[PDB]
RNA sequence: UAUUGACGACCCCGAUUGG
């Protein structure tokens, strides 16, 4: 089944990408964005750089070149556990225990955590 | 412990000030102002740090296996870009920014009923 | 008198097109309109010094010798964008 | 009334100015 509402009709629009010139926020103005709609965009006002390693040796190859050690399962997030990715205020207050699945994405006045 | 929690993103209607959205300071001159200038910063790890080089990986049975990435004179390469990424979504949250990556999401999502 | 002289681009190569762009000196980002894809000759092509000149009296000018010394040292631009990269 | 078992990878560039 399907929850009745999708999850960017959720989120506020004041937290929504940003849209125009005007709104952008201010991580927009320090690192600069890019409007994923149409024209507009602003170069950030931050570079980093000049990135060095201080040390030498400071790769850890476990003892030959022919080891690789084996790391976890690295699985894919899955929004549909609700009970996770939902918030049942735009506040972010996690959804409350025991009710079933469909009081999820349910009113307008849910939030994302 | 669930080994991902959220930040809460609270709704900014009615924040003012520079916490709110406004026109950019621009790049045209500096102004009286406001500051500008060279911050030096020291990075030091506390886990290990992965930076896997793509560009060199390598299959068997469709298994992959990445190497360290190298820069020209040896040593690890930590790629600037992940250092901005890391600080910007950390910048975002203390800040309660705008979220800048938003993707699809514009469908319901499906579940099962018990 | 100066002929006109055919350009010869090198074994393999051809025209070069250069991209141009304006960046908004507020913004620092690509201001409208103010983009342009300029065509170039690449570096190394060669053509025919094309001139002939008459003497209605003996030797060389010596302000002409000093042309000939000029480009000799490759002091003389030509063409567009002199500014800018090119010519 | 709540049982039936265990598997599986994904994204491959996106938005804009083109005089």
């Amino acid at each position: 089944g399907l929850y009745e509402i999708a999850p960017v009709d959720l989120l506020d629009e004041t937290l929504k990408p940003a849209t125009d010139k005007k709104q952008l926020s201010p991580a927009d103005r320090v690192f600069g964005w890019v409007n994923q709609r149409g024209n507009g965009c602003y170069k950030g006002q931050l570079r980093i750089h000049s990135v060095t390693c201080q040390h030498d040796d400071a790769i850890d190859d476990f003892g030959n070149q022919n080891f690789s050690v084996p790391l976890a399962i690295l699985g894919q997030p899955k929004p549909e556990q609700a009970r996770f990715y939902c918030a049942d205020d735009r506040k972010g207050i996690p959804l409350e225990d025991g009710y079933d699945r469909d009081d999820g994405y349910s009113d307008s006045e849910q939030g994302l955590r | 412990h669930n080994p991902y929690n959220f930040v809460p993103a609270l709704p900014r209607d009615g924040i003012t000030g520079d916490l709110g959205d406004c026109a950019p300071a621009g790049h045209s001159y500096y102004h009286g102002d406001k500051y500008s200038g060279r911050i030096a910063v020291k990075l030091t790890t506390v886990t290990p740090l992965l930076i896997p080089d793509a560009s060199k990986e390598e299959i068997n049975n469709n298994h992959k296996t990445y190497p360290v990435r190298i820069g020209k004179d040896g040593k690890p390469y930590l790629p600037p870009t992940s250092i901005k990424g890391m600080l910007r979504s950390a910048y975002e949250a203390v800040t309660n920014s705008r979220l800048a990556v938003f993707e699809d999401h514009d469908s319901r999502l499906a579940y099962r009923m018990p | 008198i100066v002929d006109d002289a055919v350009i010869h681009i090198p074994n393999n190569a051809d025209v070069e097109i250069r991209e141009g762009v304006g960046i908004d000196r507020h913004f620092g980002t690509a201001a409208n309109g103010f983009k342009y894809s300029r065509a170039v000759i690449p570096k190394g092509s060669k053509f025919k010094l094309p001139l002939t000149f008459d003497s209605q009296d003996d030797g060389l000018p010596n302000a002409l010798i000093q042309l000939l010394c000029a480009l000799e040292a490759g002091d003389i631009r030509l063409g567009a964008a002199k500014t800018r990269g090119l010519g």
